[PDB]
Parts: C-alpha cells; sequence; structure tokens
C-alpha cells in the first residue's frame, strides 16, 4: 500500500551502500589500499598512483 | 663525489640501497639534472687508486 515511502529508504541506503563499497575500486591503480602503494613502489609516481 | 659505476642508478629519488641510506640521499621532492661518466683514466688506476 505505501511503498511510496519506502522507495526512499531504499534509494537511500542503496546510494550510500554503492558509494561505500564503491572505495574498493582501483581505478587501474596498483592496489586499492594506500600503505601497499607506499610501501610496495617507489614515491616518485606512487604520488601519480 | 665518486661512487661505483653501479650505483649511477642508485642516485634518484626514492631509492633503495647502501650508499644512499649511508653515504648520500637524494629527496623525493628533488629538482633538477644529474650527471654520471666514466672516470676511469681519471679515478682508477691499476695499483688502485
Amino acid at each position: 500500500a505505501l511503498g511510496k515511502l519506502q522507495d526512499v529508504v531504499n534509494h537511500n541506503a542503496q546510494a550510500l551502500n554503492t558509494l561505500v563499497k564503491q572505495l574498493s575500486s582501483k581505478f587501474g591503480a596498483i592496489s586499492s589500499v594506500l600503505n601497499d602503494i607506499f610501501s610496495r613502489l617507489d614515491p616518485p609516481e606512487a604520488e601519480v598512483q | 663525489f665518486v661512487i661505483r659505476g653501479d650505483e649511477v642508478r642508485q642516485i634518484a629519488p626514492g631509492q633503495t640501497g647502501n650508499i644512499a641510506d649511508y653515504n648520500y640521499k637524494l629527496p623525493d621532492d628533488f629538482t633538477g639534472c644529474v650527471i654520471a661518466w666514466n672516470s676511469n683514466k681519471l679515478d682508477s688506476k691499476v695499483s688502485g687508486n
């Protein structure tokens, strides 16, 4: 009967979930966690990555 | 200064090695130019300089 209100909560929580787990993508970089790039790669192009 | 021929690669920012840590260190934010060339007829003798 009132799925119109549930849509708001679904969209908000869904957007938040997409945003938070988007933090895992590497965007082409070597690793998705920065300390890995800092310990296991040379700073001069670690900056670029 | 004078170093071994194989250590011209070691004269670079963010390098890892022996003389880089203990003899001469280049900053990662270094701006400038580096020159390297053989000095065997000058700094090398058959008896050992």
